[PDB]
This record gives C-alpha cells, structure tokens and sequence, in this order.
C-alpha cells in the first residue's frame, strides 16, 4: 500500500504538472483530476492527526494560552452562530473605536517560525517553501498539528476541521459555476493544490533533509487540503519585527472574529509588537462581534474564504479592454492612454456600488472613443495636459458626443458578456426560491447570480447615462469646464 | 491611524 500511494502520487503529479489544456478543456481536466484525488483520498485515514473532544471543549487552553501570553481574554466569548460558524460574542458592551482585542507577536504563527520549527531543515533546501510563504505556513500547521508538545496547541486544536472553500465541494456543486468567470480560478486552485500534495508527498517520503518530519508518518491528501485551506481562509500579512519588510502569519484568537461591511480597524503596532483590533462598531452585550476583512469580492470571499457574502457593497466582475491594433487611430490613443498612465490593454472591474466603473476606466472608455481632432487636443499645445488630467473625472466630459458613444459601447458590452452565461437571473432566482440546497451548492449559485447582476446593472446604468448625455447633445448644452 | 492594516484572509498567489 506504501508503494500503491506513492505510485497514485507519481501520477497525479504528472498529471496536475502538465500545462494549460486551453479554456475550453479544462471542465475536462478537473474531473478527471478529481478523480484521481478522490481515489486516493478514500484509500487514506483522512486527517493523520485528529483530537478526542469537540471544537468548544479546547477554547477554555486557547483563552488561557492566550493570556499567559499577553492577548486580551475578557469581554467576549465564543459562541457557535449558524450563519457564520463560531466567532466571537461581547458579554458587555464595547464601544466603536474601543481597543478591545490585542495579540502579542509571540502568539503568531508566521514565516519566521516556520523556518526555526521542525520544518527547518526541509525549509533550507527547498526551492518552493522558500518562495511560497502561504504554502510554508500551511506545512508549519501540519507540523505544529502532528507534534504533542507545540508551543501553538492551543490554537490548532480550536481551528476547525472542515472548510466550504471549492477544494471541498461536490462535482455538481462547481457544476454550477460552468461558463462564469469565477470557476477558472475554482479549477486553478484544484490543480495547484492536487500537483503541491503530489510533489510534497514524494519529496517527504524520499528526501533525506525531511527525514526527521512528523509528517514522514502520515500526510494524507485531507491533511494537504485542510492546511492549505486554513491558511487561505485566514492568513495575513504583517510587519517584519524591524518593520521594513512584511511577511504572512496566522493571528490567534483575533482570527475567530466573522466578517461584516465596514473598514478595516485592525492593524500592526510595531512599538508594542502586537495586533491591535478597535470596534468597527458599537457592540452590545450578546451582539456577535465582527471585522471587515477587506474590500474582497464574492469571488474571491467564496474560493480563498469559503463563504458568499450577502450585499458586499465591494462587489465587482472582470470586463477585459483594449484598443485594437487595427484601429487607425491606435498611434494615437495608445499615446494619450500612456501620458495618462494607462495601459493599452486590460483587466478593469464594473463594481456593483455606485459608480459603476472607475476613474481609470472612465478615462480608457474616453480615450476608446475619440475622435481623430479630440486626440489631438489631448496630445498638443499648452491645454494638452490639462485635458490628461480631467480624463477620469465624471464632470468633465471630452464631448457629449464621446460619451455617448463610451456608455453606448459598455451597454452592449456589458449585455453582451450578461449573454454569455448557461443560466439567466431570472432562472437562478427560481433556483434559489424553488430547490432546497447545501450551503454549498447555494455559494456557488449565488456567485454566478451575482456576476449577473452586476452586469446588469451596469447595462442599466450605462443606458441612463448614454440617455442624459443624447439629451446634453440635442440640446448642444455648453460643456463643463474644469477651473 | 492605522500604519500596518491587516486584512483577514488576505488573498495570495498559490502558483
Ligand atoms: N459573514 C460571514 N458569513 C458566513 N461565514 C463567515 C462570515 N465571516 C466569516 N465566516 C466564516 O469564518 C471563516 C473565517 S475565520 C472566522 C472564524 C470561523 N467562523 C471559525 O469558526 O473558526 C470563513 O472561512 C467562513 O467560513
């Protein structure tokens, strides 16, 4: 059987190592990636290392660990919440802007300790632990978890056991996401996590320099996904000690905190070599207590944290431009896009929170429908540059005339992409009123609902503005202009 | 205030 696994590794290395099979096939690629995962998985025990009470029973050693250490322990107390898991509960009331919650660096879990662990020797050697912080630390979990007398026991033993990151999802349940942008990205993360399981189970069981691993054991394909997938869900990034650099850590007890919308209060402080988080807001007692993780998208809250977040005002979808190098004036308009600070081509985003696009791509989408004299006017004589500046700004147009073209142009190319999709809204509204879904199934429908519905209301938009601005043109209103 | 934000599951590259 020893043999029999590392011959499935051998592989499934082969097979996750191999390039790009085109867009077109890799659904095709996915699945049979899965399974070839899923045959070695049930061949396995699951996690190497498991514990003998239940999640609460162990938060009483993390508020101890904790407090021996220096972090703030009173004032709330973890409670399991169906919508979003356990997290933390005030049992008195905390005000916003309150220093409530603080973690000295000793608690973390980061590179640095990584290196100086068990995992050092192995750390020293090889090439993808040196260059992939993120995946050093998923290792330092696993050491940490497979060793009885970690300093971090405290912390692993409350972590949780299972994730709703993709790497944990049903066939059917991506099925889902077929023809969004989002599931790319859903197919990456499987293929990198399956090829960076390959690769380190043979590298554990045969090189010399991770002979002394607690992982040489037992390091089963659950144990891979399991790390990797605690360290997307909550790593951060931190200062260095001497604060010149960053690096990435796991921050205990502050990391059980659920996310809602809002800004970020929780930052580094260098002086007193601690975490420091204030309240986002007031927090009564018996009020759950929660962060703002940051200005993710759904996309990236459901692959890197495994969960979907209703009304994330910083929602947005990809929309790829660029001007064509068969266009006349592509001298032209790629100079104006370069003296404004702009490339060519790219990836910009429509974000579902007013204003629809950004001022980056306001000021492409100008530039994309000039005319020959307007670029002239941003490339000549002493207003030139004047004109670059205002090339973002909603109150300043070029010309009615180009902007009713820009917003003529993102109707149809926002309608366009909204008919790209296998499902309509309307018909992932009906699946969400009408079926009866996993938390799961119902993430993945909800993040291609989603993509939908920014396009469309960027399609709503874009009509309102093309509506004003024929009006400005019938009317020949005199432009703006900037003073 | 705050010189080091810190972002709870900040995104990063996994190759
Ligand atoms: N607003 C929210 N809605 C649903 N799940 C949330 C959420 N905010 C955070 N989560 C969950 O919390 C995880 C981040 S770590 C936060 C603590 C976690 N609930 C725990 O039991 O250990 C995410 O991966 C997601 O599973």
């Amino acid at each position: 059987s020893p043999k029999e696994i590392l011959n499935l590794t051998s592989e499934l290395l082969q097979k996750c190592s191999s390039p790009a099979p085109g867009p077109g096939k890799e659904w095709e690629e996915y699945v049979q990636i899965r399974t070839l995962v899923e045959k070695i998985r049930k061949k396995q025990k699951g996690l190497s290392v498991t514990f003998d009470g239940k999640r609460e029973d162990y938060f009483p050693d993390l508020m101890k660990w904790a407090s021996e250490n220096g972090a703030s322990v009173e004032g709330f107390e973890m409670v399991n919440f169906k919508e979003e898991g356990f997290g933390l509960r005030a049992t008195r009331d905390i005000k916003a802007e309150e220093l409530f919650l603080w973690v000295p660096r000793k608690l973390l879990m980061t590179v640095e300790s990584a290196k100086n662990s068990v995992l050092g020797p192995l750390y020293s050697q090889d090439r993808i632990l040196q260059a992939m912080g993120n995946i050093a630390l998923a290792f330092h979990l696993l050491c940490e978890r497979a060793s009885p007398n970690s300093f971090w026991q405290p912390y692993i033993q409350t972590l949780p056991s299972e994730y709703d990151t993709p790497l944990y999802f049903e066939e059917d349940e991506v099925r889902y996401l077929q023809s969004t942008q989002a599931i790319h990205d859903v197919f990456s993360q499987y293929k990198n996590t399956a090829r960076q399981y390959a690769y380190f189970y043979k590298v554990i069981q045969t090189h010399p320099h991770a002979n002394k691993l607690p992982l040489k054991d037992s390091f089963t394909y659950e144990d891979y996904r399991w790390a990797v997938s605690s360290v997307m869900t909550r790593q951060n990034q931190i200062p260095t000690e001497d604060g010149s650099r960053v690096t990435l850590a796991l921050i205990p007890l502050w990391d059980m905190c659920n996310h809602t919308n809002g800004l970020i209060t929780t930052g580094y402080n260098l002086e007193d070599d601690r975490c420091e988080c204030v309240a986002l807001q007031d927090f009564r007692a018996g009020e759950q207590i929660y962060i703002f993780y940051g200005t993710r998208s759904n996309a990236e809250f459901v692959i890197h944290s495994g969960f979907f977040f209703d009304n994330n005002s910083h929602d947005r979808v990809k929309i790829k431009l660029g001007v064509s190098k068969s266009d006349r004036l592509y001298a032209m308009k790629a100079e104006v896009l370069a003296r404004a600070g702009i490339p060519t081509s790219s990836v910009f985003a429509l974000h579902f929170t007013e204003p629809p696009i950004s001022a980056q791509l306001l000021a492409f989408l100008r530039v994309f429908c000039m005319t020959e004299e307007e670029l002239k006017e941003h490339l000549l004589g002493d207003s030139a540059i004047d004109r670059i500046f205002t090339l973002g700004n909603s109150e300043f147009p070029v010309s009615w005339d180009n902007e009713v073209k820009l917003w003529t142009f993102l109707e149809d190319r926002a309608s366009l992409l909204l008919k790209t999709y296998k499902t309509t809204i309307e018909e992932d509204k009906s699946v969400l009123k009408n079926h009866d879904l996993s938390v799961r199934a119902k993430m993945a429908i909800k993040l291609r609902l989603g993509e939908k519905e920014i396009l469309e209301k960027a399609v709503k938009s874009a009509a309102v503005n093309r509506e004003y601005y024929r009006q400005q043109m019938e009317e020949k209103a005199p432009l703006p202009k900037y003073e | 205030t705050l010189k080091y934000p810190i972002e709870h599951g900040i995104v990063t590259n996994w190759d």
